[PDB]
RNA sequence: UUGAGAAGCUCAGACGAGUAGGCAGGCGUGGAGGUUUGUGACGAAGCCUUGGGCGUGAGCCUGGGUCGAACAGCCUCUAGU
RNA sequence: CUGCCGAAGUUUCCGGAUAGCAGAAACUCAGAUCAGUUUUAUGUGUAAAAUGAGAGUU
RNA sequence: UUUCAAUGGCCCGUCUUGAAACACGGACCAAGGAGUCUAGCAUCUAUGCGAGUGUUUGGGUGAUGAAAACCCAUCCGCGAAGGUGGGAACGCCCUUGUGGCGUGCACCAUCGA
């Protein structure tokens, strides 16, 4: 149960926060789990999604099929996965979107900032 | 009013203990479903907000 | 609708203590516990007392 | 007309349940009278003071013997009189001041259920009432 | 603490969680009802001494409770097993429910 | 769960769905008679149970903690009527019994 | 002693009884108050006796508690029981009144048995009068109205019935029926006076 | 004691046929000069306590059983001892999954189910 | 085993006495019925 | 003989217009604490339908067709009913 | 929505206070009083038999 | 259910009028839509206490919504300032029943104060 008066428990106010959030607040709302062996390697539970991160879809019609994240579409909370597409009328590919909390991160894109983030949360490489 | 003088205390492990407590005098007081209703009826309107 | 409606209701204290002494008394009768929906068909004893 | 109390004291619906059986299964008018007065409103059941009861049993020739005074209603005390006499009383309710005063010096207080198991027919009982005018 | 009269005056009339308000009659969801209706003779909670027959995996058992075990919910319902032979089943009930109403 | 001292009981049981913990000295009717209905399942503790003789009192003595408060005194002593009626002291004096249902 | 008698499990209530075996055989005078406190414990020992076969074996165990008490305070032990059953008789409830009827039936029979035993030592008229004095200041006292009649009707009903069992061969002349003849005479409960002979089974063939 | 009714046709509201804003639910006509309220000839009837049916037959289906609404499979079990007078009506929102559990249980119990063939389909 | 609850022995005695009284009075009332019919 | 929801069951007789008005018991809507260890993507609510029932009646339960995410029976509380 | 009771519709003084009708309660009585009643008889009224109903109060 | 056959039945609400006559209001359907909220007074009933009574101005307190609950100090308000007979109920009887002898509630008559 919430006890702080700094937090709120309002469907109206919490949804206002969710869809009124800007990108620098949406980058934490779009997080992803880590693979079990990788989760314990860095001793961290979940990390925010990122372009060029190798992931496997776990839920939906595209369950199981892996790939990377071509680009993270923050304004609608979606992940664009290469080769996970859809045949439009005109034969082109309109790539379907997957939410960040369904996929699982298998291979991270090791940036200098990501490494600091790992060791910041009591982790290690 | 005669009823059940002693109650038995249960340890953490679940086994009864040899110690006992006399049933408190409150546990024989009148049981009044109407009086509890018309008091809960009132006392429950005391954390209300005005609209 | 007016905010000065009667929201809070007065009960004498000796009415409140009676309703609560009665409320405590009826928590020692197992029948009034089952009949309220409590799943205490395997409770070792009522009133149920543990140690400190 | 009156054949169900307006009350919701659950224990008064058990007292009536005892005196509905007694009234219809005995030939005494004490029971038929007691049952009627268990139906009366709170206004119609006046408090009857201890001193008024003390005067009634010890009235004129006295000779109280060990008769039991019975009243449907409360029996409030009277601090204006010091020495309470020995009394056996049955009533719906007492006041903690009165019930102590009867108990401390003399006999005992009873509820209508303890009178019934002793005098189901109203055997040697004085049935009093408080002043109605108020 | 254990009165069939006050317990009934609550459950019977104020609120009992097992009663189903029918159109003509009230039914009791309590598992230990020998009749299945909400009555005064039938209700398992008011009656301090009670006996019911209910099956448990293809075998009919006779469940019985007493006033002197009414305060311990775990050990409240003594149970015996009724034999397949119907005639012997009825002799079992009488020799166990004897001097009961 | 009715306790007497806070040392970790309130933060133990609280997350358990439904289990409410309230002190002995501030028992609340919305927690002993929820919905207006009597008979909430209470799990006392030994220190709390022993204080019950002092928070409520008796019909003769008075609660040490609630000033000048005596428990209510009832309309009757033996609340079981079927014992009052079906006793010898009454059934020995009632007149004869008619049929429960009179034939037409 | 007292607390364990009214325990919530029989395996500990039972063990209190044979621990009471030595206690009631003590060779010293016991005040009435100690017996009243004891008898509450024993009254609640019988209160929760569940099984009908068991609750009629315990009555025989409790009736057998009479002759083992010292001869001096045996009357006091009997007297307190009749007092400690008169005051709590209203508390009992229909399903629990079938065992105190028998329990009172057992004890009222144990009173006669003690007379038969004491008749061998002292004069029959002396001990019977002393027991008769026990009924005068106890259940059959006209001064206190606190005593229920349900016990008094019961005692009359089973008075002579257990007199024959105690004396199979014959009963000698004695004031066996004096307590009733001293109640239907001057008792102020007119209903008890009126309906006592109609339930008694008094015979004057030997008295 | 057979299931006999003092009237079949329902009581319609007066002038409820003419209008559509006027509902067919029976409403007592309180019109001061209302001749139909005044019980003239050629008018309609009006509900009276004289139209009540036999108290040993009220709530009884034409086959003699009184409908009893069972929500889940627990409810169908308590009709064990009234199967000769009550019929297990299955609630309208009970899914086809539990609907079979209710009908198979009730068939062995001996009780009669009124809507036992709804949303389901047999297969041999 | 189980000597019957004596609260029932009280009832048996009362009902037997009531049975005896109504049975005894039946002979006289029936006997008076014929004479009443003859009259 | 089981017929103690004693607020129950049972028996007997007479009676039945109705405005103003007086009294009583109920039906229904939104929400509230308790409850049904309630119902629901194997289809909630709603909607239509010469499907079947229940009640003197207010009203209710159900079948079929649409429908697609919630809802209800019971005891009380409450009102923009 | 159903069930029960259900007038007055106007005297009388004077916009009213009364009354009356209807209720609602509390009382005391059926071994007591009554009646849009009828007789008997004394002088149409009055007083005292039948026919019925329990009647009277606040 | 539609339809037919035989018998029937002057448009509803308001207002008017004994009654109608009327004069009004009504094209149809959906939704919205009118004794409510509050302070004062009196009555009836229910509950708690009862020569008392009323925690909620406020203070104490409340770790799990803490605007709830629970507890009480100093005031304060509102109260408080004999005989006679008829009688409810009961006992004693005793020719029982009938009644008498009594004890006599609430209250009413009476004398009273």
């Amino acid at each position: 149960m919430k006890f702080s008066r700094d937090v709120t428990s309002s469907r109206r106010k919490q949804r206002k926060a969710h869809f009124g959030a800007p990108s620098s607040v949406r980058r934490v709302l779009m997080s992803a789990p880590l693979s079990k062996e990788l989760r314990e390697q860095y001793k961290i539970r979940s990390l925010p999604v990122r372009r060029d991160d190798q992931i496997t879809v776990i839920r939906g019609s595209n369950k199981g099929r892996e790939g990377k994240i071509t680009s993270v579409y923050r304004k609608k909370f979606l992940l664009l996965i290469e080769r996970v597409t859809r045949e439009k009328a005109n034969g082109a590919s309109a790539p379907v979107g997957i939410d960040a909390s369904k996929v699982v991160i298998t291979k991270l894109h090791l940036d200098k900032d990501r490494k600091d983030l790992i060791v910041r949360k009591g982790g290690k490489v | 009013a005669a009823a059940r003088p002693t109650v038995s205390i249960y340890n953490k492990d679940g086994s009864v203990s040899s110690e006992t407590l006399a049933l408190p005098f409150v546990f024989k007081a009148p049981i009044r479903p109407d009086l509890v209703r018309s008091v809960h009826t009132a006392v429950a309107k005391n954390k209300r907000q005005p609209y | 609708t007016k905010t000065w409606r009667k929201w809070h209701v007065k009960v004498n204290q000796n009415e409140k203590r009676y309703a609560i002494a009665s409320a405590v008394a009826a928590s020692g009768v197992p029948s009034l516990l089952l009949a309220r929906g409590h799943r205490i068909e395997e409770i070792p004893e009522v009133p149920l007392v543990v140690d400190d | 007309q009156r054949s169900k109390p307006a009350s919701e004291n659950v224990y008064l619906k058990l007292l009536v349940k005892l005196y509905r059986f007694l009234a219809r299964r005995t030939d005494s008018r004490f029971n038929k009278a007691i049952l009627k007065r268990l139906f009366q409103s709170k206004t119609n059941r006046p408090p009857i003071s201890i001193s008024k009861i003390a005067a009634l049993t010890s009235r004129k020739s006295a000779s109280s013997q060990n008769k039991t005074t019975v009243v449907v209603g409360t029996v409030t005390d009277d601090e204006r009189m010091l020495t309470v006499p020995k009394l056996s009383i049955a009533a719906l309710r007492f006041t903690k001041s009165a019930r102590a005063r009867i108990l401390k010096a003399g006999g005992e207080v009873l509820t209508l259920d303890q009178l019934a198991l002793r005098a189901p027919t109203g055997s040697n009982t004085v049935l009093v009432r408080g002043k109605k005018h108020a | 603490m254990q009165q069939d009269e006050v317990i009934w005056q609550v459950v019977g009339h104020e609120f009992c969680s097992y009663r189903i308000k029918g159109e003509a009659q009230n039914f009791c969801r309590n598992e230990y009802n020998v009749t299945g209706l909400c009555n005064r003779q039938s209700c398992p909670l008011a009656n301090s001494r009670y006996a019911t027959v209910r099956e448990d995996n293809g075998k009919l058992y006779l469940y019985m409770k007493t006033i002197e075990r009414a305060h311990f919910p775990s050990k409240l319902w003594q149970r015996i097993k009724l034999s397949k032979n119907y005639a012997k089943a009825l002799e079992q009930i009488d020799q166990q429910l004897l001097y009961w109403p | 769960v009715v306790f007497n001292e806070d040392t970790g009981i309130v933060k133990a049981f609280r997350n358990i769905p439904g289990v409410e913990i309230v002190n002995v000295r501030r028992l609340n009717l919305l927690q002993l008679a929820p919905g207006g209905h009597l008979g909430r399942f209470v799990i006392w503790t030994k220190s709390a149970f022993g204080l019950l003789d002092s928070v409520f009192g008796s019909t003769t003595e008075v609660a040490q903690l609630k000033k000048n408060y005596f428990l209510p005194e009832n309309i009757i002593s033996n609340a079981d009527v079927t014992r009052l009626i079906n006793s010898d002291e009454i059934q020995s004096i009632v007149k004869a019994a008619g049929p429960s249902r009179v034939k037409r | 002693f007292i607390k364990k008698l009214a325990a919530n499990d029989r395996k500990t209530r039972d063990k209190a009884l044979e621990s009471l075996q030595r206690f009631l055989s003590q060779k010293k005078k016991f005040e009435r108050l100690d017996f009243l406190k004891l008898w509450k414990g024993l009254f609640y020992c019988m209160w929760m006796a569940d099984k009908p076969l068991y609750q009629q074996k315990l009555s025989d165990n409790l009736a057998a508690l009479v002759p083992i008490v010292w001869i001096d305070n045996r009357i006091l032990f009997q007297s307190t029981f009749w007092e400690t059953m008169g005051r709590e008789w209203t508390g009992i409830d229909i399903l629990r009144t079938d065992k105190f009827y028998l329990l009172m039936r057992r004890f009222c029979a144990a009173a006669f048995r003690d007379i038969q035993t004491r008749s061998k030592t002292a004069l029959l008229d002396k001990v019977v009068a002393e027991y008769n004095q026990m009924w005068m200041d106890g259940p059959f006292n006209t001064e206190n109205l606190a005593f229920p009649n349900g016990i008094l009707f019961h005692l009359a009903d089973i008075w002579t019935e257990e007199l024959r069992k105690v004396y199979p061969e014959d009963v000698p002349k004695a004031d066996w029926y004096l307590p009733f003849d001293s109640t239907i005479k001057s008792s102020h409960n007119v209903v008890l006076r009126k309906t006592l002979p109609k339930r008694l089974d008094r015979v004057s063939e030997y008295t | 004691v057979n299931i006999i009714k003092k009237r079949t046709k329902p009581f319609k509201r007066h002038q409820s046929d003419r209008f559509k804003r006027v509902g067919e639910s029976w409403r007592k006509p309180r019109g001061i000069d209302s001749c139909v309220r005044r019980r003239f000839r050629g008018t309609i009837s009006m509900p009276k306590i004289g139209y009540g049916n036999n108290k040993k037959t009220r709530y009884c289906m034409p086959n003699g059983l009184k409908a009893f609404l069972v929500r889940n499979v627990s409810d169908v079990e308590l009709l064990l001892m009234h199967n000769k007078t009550y019929a297990a009506e299955i609630a309208g929102n009970v899914s086809a999954r539990k609907r079979v559990e209710i009908v198979e249980k009730a068939r062995a119990l001996g009780v009669k189910v009124t809507n036992a063939g709804a949303k389901v389909r047999s297969q041999e | 085993s189980i000597f019957a609850p004596e609260s029932l022995l009280k009832k048996t005695k009362a009902q037997k006495q009531s049975r005896e009284q109504i049975v005894a009075a039946a002979a006289e009332k029936k006997s008076a019925r014929q004479k009443k019919r003859e009259l």
